[PDB]
């Protein structure tokens, strides 16, 4: 669905509001 | 017997009401930063808001 190599695929799985945000 | 949810701050995320014992979630009520989308004013001066 995501134009992504296989290995791009394995590193992306890998890695895994008081007044603050984030953006 | 329970009653309500804390986060990490002492922040509730639930209550139960004294006449209907109900859960309720809470959530803070909206807020946010404003922008302005600017051209050239050598050249216009129309403008946008985010």
């Amino acid at each position: 669905p995501s134009k992504r190599s296989p290995i791009e695929d394995l590193l992306f799985n890998k890695v895994t509001f008081n007044g603050l945000t984030v953006l | 017997f329970q009653q309500f949810g804390r986060d990490i701050a002492d922040t509730t995320d639930a209550v139960r009401d004294p006449q209907t014992l109900e859960i309720l979630d809470i959530t803070p009520c909206s807020f946010g930063g404003v922008s302005v989308i600017t051209p050239g004013t050598n050249t216009s001066n129309q403008v946008a808001v985010l």
